[PDB]
C-alpha cells in the first residue's frame, strides 16, 4: 500500500492555460504588478522635480508663481500636474 | 416530449414570507456529463424571461441571494428565502438536455397576499 | 488515500511530488528525488527563462505632439499600441503555454513516478491503480524506502509475494 | 501627476504613483520612469509554478 | 453579447410569412449560440430553433421544420427568422436568447447550457 | 473493423470521438463522454482563444508622405513591415502550432479512450490492438454499454471470461 | 549492451534510430524505417520551416537625424530596439521551443520503437527494459531482421519462446 | 548578482538590537538565495539564516530563532537582519553571501548549494 | 549537528612544496541528489572566505588550477599542487545538504616556511 | 530552385583539369540536393555526385572517387566541381540538377528523389 | 550495379498513335520507405533531359495527362495514351533508392512514323 501524488495546498491562486480559464495551482509567480502606492517617490534615493502647478516651459522660462523650482539643481524625474495652470505667462509659440 | 411540469399553485405569499415551487420530468436531468441541466426563469408581464438560476445549485449573477434550489433525477425545486417586492411573476422550468429544449410548461405563478 | 488519478494530498507538506504509504511498521508521507532538483530545477530555469527575457524599460517615457503633428502622433501610438499589442499577446501567450506546459510537465512527472514504482512492482503487485500500488506480500518500513528510492529489487521479494500465483 | 511627494523609495514609478519594479510586466500605466517592467493591457500575468490544487 | 435587439411587425395575413430578427450586441457574434423562442398571449415559451452561426447549419424544433427557415449573418451580427405559410395562429412575441458556454455544435446533443441574455421586442400580429 | 491505428470511420457521424460495436444484440457507431464537454469544450475554448487575442483594428487606415518626407514614409513602412511580418509570423505560427498541438490532443483524446477501455478490459482481454479489443467472453448490448461509460466492472466478467486460463 | 534508456550508441554510424544486437549468428548496429524519412523528414521539414519563416532583410539600412529632430530619432530607435527585442525574443524563443520540441520528439521516436517491438516481442519476452529485449527462445540473424522490421510474427516464435512458461 | 555590498555600526548597548544589510547589484535579486553568516574575532563562520526574497519566509539558523529577523526588500535588492536582545556577545563581522544555483526553494531540504559571491563589510562593535 | 571538522596543522610550507588539508564528518555529505556538497573556502585576514572549491573535484572560476580536491562519505581533502605566493590563511569546509550548513569549523591555518 | 545555369570551357589539355559550376536561383540554397550528372556525345547519362550544401559532405560516384573534386558554396550559391588528371576521355557536357523533397542527409541510404530542375550548359571540349 | 535497362525498339510511331517504352532492372526499385522510386525523364538533342513521371504511377507538373506509367519490383514501364508533335526523342529510366543513382541506361528512342 504505497500511493503516488502530488500536493495538495491552501492555496487559493488561480491561472488561464489554453484549455482552461480558472486553474487553482499550489504556487504561482505572480509576473504581473498591479498596484501602486499612489505616491510620488524618490528614485534610488533622489527626490523627484515636483513642478506641481508649473509646466515644463513654466519651469524653464522661470514663470515667477514656481520660483521655488530655481533652487532645484538635480533630480530623479521631472513631474508636472496634468493640467498645468503657470507655463508661458505671456503667451506665444515655444518652438 | 421534453416535459418538466409546475405545479400550479393557489398560494399568494406576503412580503417575509419564505416559499417553493416545483416541477416533475418524464425524464431524467442528468445529462451524460455528469451535470443537471436545469435552469429557472422568471417572467414579469412586459418582459423577457430572465434568468435565475443557471444550475440545479447554482443562482446566477443577476439574481439576489434569496434564490436558490434544488432537486435530482426528474423532481426540481425553486426556493425563496424570503419573498421580497420584488418577486412577484411567472416562474419557468428549462431542461437543455436534449436538441428540443423543455417545454418551459405552464409556468407557475407567484402573487402577493 | 488516493493518488494522483483523483487528486492530491494535504497531508504531504514536504513534497510536490511523493509518496503516501501505510504498512506494519507506520504510516505517513514524504517528498522524494523527482521533485528535489528535478521538477524543482525544471521550474526553477522556467521561472528564471521567463524573468530574464524581458528587456528592463530603460526607453522613452513619452513624447508629445504638436498639432500639425497629427501623423507623427499617430505613428508615434500605432508603434505604441503595435508593441503593446505584441507584448501583451507575447506575455500572456508566453504564460498560457508556459503553464499548460508547466501542467502538463507537472502531470508528466507524477506519471513517471507512476512508471517507475509500476516498473519494479509490476512483477509481484497486485493490484495498480487510482495512484495506489498493493501487494502480494506484507511491507514494513523498509519495503516502502525500497520503493520510494527505487531499489525495490523485487527478486527479493516476488518469491514471496506471490499469492496470485499460489490461488491460480 | 497628482500625486503627493511624500518620503518613500522606489526604483520605477508610473503617473498613478511609484511601483516595486521586481515583475517584468506592469498593467498600471503605460508611461513610466526608472528601471521599470514592460506594460501590459493584460489583467492578469500568473505563472504557474505548482501543481493543480486538486485534492484526492 | 450582452444585448440582443428585435423589432416587430405590422399585421401579417395568412398564406404570408413573417419576418422576426435581432442584432447582438459586441464581439464574438460568430461562436454565440443563439435560439429563437415564441410565447403566444396567455400561453408559456417555446422552441423554435437554434444557431451557431459561423460553425454549422440550425437545428429547428419539430413543429417547425416544414415551416421554418432559421439563419444568420456573421457579417451582421444578425439571426433572422421567416415563418411561412401563415396560419394566423397565435404569435404574439418571439424572443432571441443567447446560451452561455455556446460550445461549438459538431454533435447536437451536447448540452444547450443557459440562456444568459435573453431579448425583448419582436411583437408581431397576425389576421 | 480496425480503430484509430489504422484511420477514423465514416460510420460514425455523431461522433469526434467513439466506439464500433458488434455483438450477439447489434452493430454499429457512437460517441461518447470523451467527445461531449471534452474534446469538443477544450476545442471550443481554443477557437475562441484564437480569435479573442486579436484586436480589432481601429487604428490609423494609412497615411501620405511628402517628397521630403521619405524617411518619414520608410519609417512607416518599416513599422507596418516590420508590424506586419510580426503578426504574419505569430499568426502563422499560431496556427502551426495550434494545429499540432490540436492534432497532438486528438490523438490524445483517443489513446486516453484506448488506455481507459484497456484498463477494464485488460484483465479479461483476448486481443488488444489495432484499436480493438477482443474479449474471452462473448458479449451483448449490455457489456458494449459498460466499457463505453466506464462502468465494465470486469470481476463480474472476467470470471468467464477466462478462455486462455482455461487453455493453459 | 543498454540502449536509449541510458544513453547512445558509438557503435552506430548511420543512425538517428536504430538497433543492436548480438545473436548466434551475429552482432552489430543498424539504422530502421523510423528514422528514415521519419524522424529525417520531420526534422527536415522544421528546418526548413524555420528557414523560409525568415524575411530577408532587403529594408532600410539605417537612418540619419537632425539635432532638432531627437523625437524622431528615438522613435526610430524605439521602433528598431522594440522590433530587435521582439525579433530576438521571438528568434531565441523559437530556438528553445524547439529544441525543446525536437528533442521531445527524438525521445517519442526512440520510445515509439521500444512500444514497437515490446508489442510483438512482449508476448515471448524474457525481459524488457534498459533499452534491451530478451527473448524465450535464442535468435539468430532472421528473428533480428523481422523485429527490425516489424515482421515479428510472434505466434510463429512464442510457441517455442516460452521458457517461463515451462517453469511455472 | 556579482557583488554584495555591506555597512558596520557604532557601538550598540545590550538591551537594544543591531541592524544589518546588504545590497545586491545586477539583476534577478528576487529569485537569488542570500544568507547572512558571522564571525566573532578569532572564530570560524556560522549560519545566520537563508532568504529566497520573492519566493517564501526564511528559514533561521536555530540558535538565533528566538533572536533575529531576516528579511528582504525585492524592490530596495536587498536584505536584512535584525538582530534583538542584544547581550553583547563577540560579533565584529557580518557576512552577506549568494549561492549558486539560487533554486526555488517550496522545500527546505533542497541543497543549499555554493557560495560564488560572498561580500566584505558590516564591522559591528558591541559593549 | 552539521559537523565537518578540520584537521589542525603545525604545518608551514614552502613555495614550491605540495600541501594538502582534510576534514572528518559525523555524517555523509552525500545528498539523495547522488551529489556531495562539499566547498572549500580560503579566509585571509580582513577578506570575505572566497570560494575556491565548488564541488568536492571540481575548482572554481575564481583560483587557478593549483587547487582541487577529492573525497567521499564523511572524509575530505583540498589539495594543492604547489604552494606559491597567494597561498597563505585560512581553509574552511562546508557542507551544504541541510538547512542549518555545515559549521564552516576552526578551519584550518597554512602558514609559510 | 527553379533554375540552375552554368557555363563551359574551351579546350582542356590532358594532364590538366575541368571547373564546371552552376547557380541557383530563388532562396533556402543551403538546404538543396545539388547533383552533377555527364553525358558523352551517343551516351546516356552517369552521376557525378552528391551534395547538401550546408548539412554536409559530398558523396562522389564511385568511378570519380579518386578524380574529382565536388564542393559547394553557400554564399555564392553555388555548387562547383573540378575534374582532376584529366585523360581527355569523351566530354561534352555536364549538367547541374536539384532534387524535389532534398531531405537533409545524415544518411546517404536516404532516397535522392526526383530532379525537378535539371539545367543546361556546361559544354567543355577536351584535347 | 544500379542497373535498369532499356528495351531499344525499332518502333517509330505516327500522331494518334499510342505508345509504351520499358525497362528490366537487376533488383528491385522498392525502398525500405514503402515507396518505389522511379522516375522518367525525356530528352531531346540540345535539351536537359527533363522529368516526367516523379512516381512510378504519377506524372509530373511539368508534363500534359497523355503521360503516365505502371510497375513493380524490376519490372517498369511509360505508357503514353496519344503520340503527339511533342514526343520524339530519347526517354531514360532512374532509380533513386541508392547512393549510386541508377545510370540512366542507353535510353529508349522514340521516331515518328
Ligand atoms: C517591497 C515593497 O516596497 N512593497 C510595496 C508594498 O508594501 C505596497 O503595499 C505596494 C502597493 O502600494 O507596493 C509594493
Ligand atoms: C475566475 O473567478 C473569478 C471569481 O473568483 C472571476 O471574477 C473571473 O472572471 C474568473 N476568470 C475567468 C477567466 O472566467
Ligand atoms: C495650485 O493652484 C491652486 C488654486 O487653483 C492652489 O490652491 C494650490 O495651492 C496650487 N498648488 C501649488 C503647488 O502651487
Amino acid at each position: 500500500t504505497i500511493c503516488i501524488g502530488y500536493h495538495a495546498n491552501n492555496s487559493t491562486d488561480t491561472v488561464d492555460t489554453v484549455l482552461e480559464k480558472n486553474v487553482t495551482v499550489t504556487h504561482s509567480v505572480n509576473l504581473l504588478e498591479d498596484s501602486h502606492n499612489g505616491k510620488l517617490c524618490l528614485l534610488k534615493g533622489i527626490a523627484p522635480l515636483q513642478l506641481g502647478n508649473c509646466s515644463v516651459a513654466g519651469w524653464i522660462l522661470g514663470n515667477p508663481e514656481c520660483e521655488l523650482l530655481i533652487s532645484k539643481e538635480s533630480w530623479s524625474y521631472i513631474v508636472e500636474t496634468p493640467n498645468p495652470e503657470n507655463g508661458t505667462c505671456y503667451p506665444g509659440y515655444f518652438a | 416530449d421534453i416535459v418538466l411540469t409546475q405545479t400550479p399553485l393557489s398560494l399568494p405569499v406576503s412580503l417575509g414570507d419564505q416559499a417553493s415551487i416545483s416541477c416533475r420530468s418524464s425524464q431524467s436531468l442528468v445529462h451524460s456529463d455528469g451535470n443537471t441541466y436545469l435552469h429557472w426563469y422568471l417572467q414579469k408581464p412586459g418582459q423577457s424571461p430572465k434568468l435565475l438560476i443557471y444550475k440545479v445549485s447554482n443562482r446566477f449573477s443577476g439574481v439576489p441571494d434569496r434564490f436558490s434550489g434544488s432537486g435530482s433525477g426528474t423532481d426540481f425545486t425553486l426556493k425563496i428565502s424570503r419573498v421580497e417586492a420584488e418577486d412577484l411573476g411567472v416562474y419557468f422550468c428549462s431542461q437543455s438536455t436534449h436538441v428540443p429544449p423543455l417545454t418551459f410548461g405552464a409556468g407557475t405563478k407567484l402573487e402577493l397576499k | 488515500i488516493a493518488g494522483f488519478i483523483e487528486g492530491g494530498w494535504t497531508g504531504m507538506v514536504d513534497g510536490w511530488y511523493g509518496y503516501h504509504h501505510q504498512n506494519e511498521q507506520g504510516s505517513g508521507y514524504a517528498a522524494d528525488q523527482k521533485s528535489t532538483q528535478n521538477a524543482i530545477n525544471g521550474i526553477t530555469n522556467k521561472v528564471n527563462s521567463v524573468i530574464e527575457k524581458m528587456n528592463t524599460q530603460f526607453t522613452a517615457v513619452g513624447k508629445e505632439f504638436n498639432k500639425l503633428e497629427r501623423r507623427m502622433e499617430n505613428l508615434n501610438k500605432k508603434v505604441d499600441d503595435g508593441f503593446l499589442d505584441i507584448w501583451t499577446y507575447n506575455a500572456e501567450l508566453l504564460v498560457l503555454l508556459e503553464n499548460e506546459r508547466t501542467l502538463d510537465f507537472h502531470d508528466s512527472n507524477v506519471k513517471n513516478l507512476y512508471e517507475k514504482v509500476k516498473s519494479q512492482l509490476k512483477n509481484n503487485a497486485k493490484e495498480i491503480g487510482n495512484g495506489c500500488f498493493e501487494f502480494y506480500h506484507k511491507c514494513n518500513n523498509e519495503c516502502m524506502e525500497s520503493v520510494k528510492n527505487g531499489t525495490y529489487d523485487y527478486p527479493k521479494y516476488s518469491e514471496e509475494s506471490k499469492l496470485n500465483r499460489e490461488k491460480i | 501627476s497628482n500625486a503627493p511627494m511624500d518620503e518613500c523609495d522606489a526604483k520605477c514609478q508610473t503617473p498613478q504613483g511609484a511601483i516595486n519594479s521586481s515583475l517584468p510586466f506592469q498593467n498600471v500605466h503605460p508611461v513610466t520612469i526608472g528601471e521599470c517592467p514592460k506594460y501590459v493591457r493584460s489583467a492578469k500575468l500568473r505563472m504557474v509554478t505548482g501543481l493543480r490544487n486538486i485534492p484526492s | 453579447q450582452v444585448q440582443l435587439v428585435q423589432s416587430g411587425a405590422e399585421v401579417k395575413k395568412p398564406g404570408s410569412s413573417v419576418k422576426v430578427s435581432c442584432k447582438a450586441s459586441g464581439g464574438t457574434f460568430r461562436t454565440f449560440g443563439i435560439s429563437w423562442v415564441r410565447q403566444a398571449p396567455g400561453q408559456g415559451l417555446e422552441w423554435m430553433g437554434w444557431i451557431i452561426p459561423i460553425i454549422g447549419t440550425p437545428n429547428y424544433a419539430q413543429k417547425f421544420q416544414g415551416r421554418v427557415i432559421i439563419t444568420a449573418d456573421e457579417s451582421s451580427n444578425t439571426a433572422y427568422m421567416e415563418l411561412n405559410s401563415l396560419k394566423s395562429e397565435d404569435t404574439a412575441v418571439y424572443y432571441c436568447a443567447k446560451e452561455g458556454r455556446a460550445l461549438l455544435r459538431y454533435f447536437d446533443w451536447l448540452p444547450l447550457d443557459a440562456f444568459d441574455i435573453w431579448g425583448q421586442g419582436t411583437m408581431v400580429t397576425v389576421s
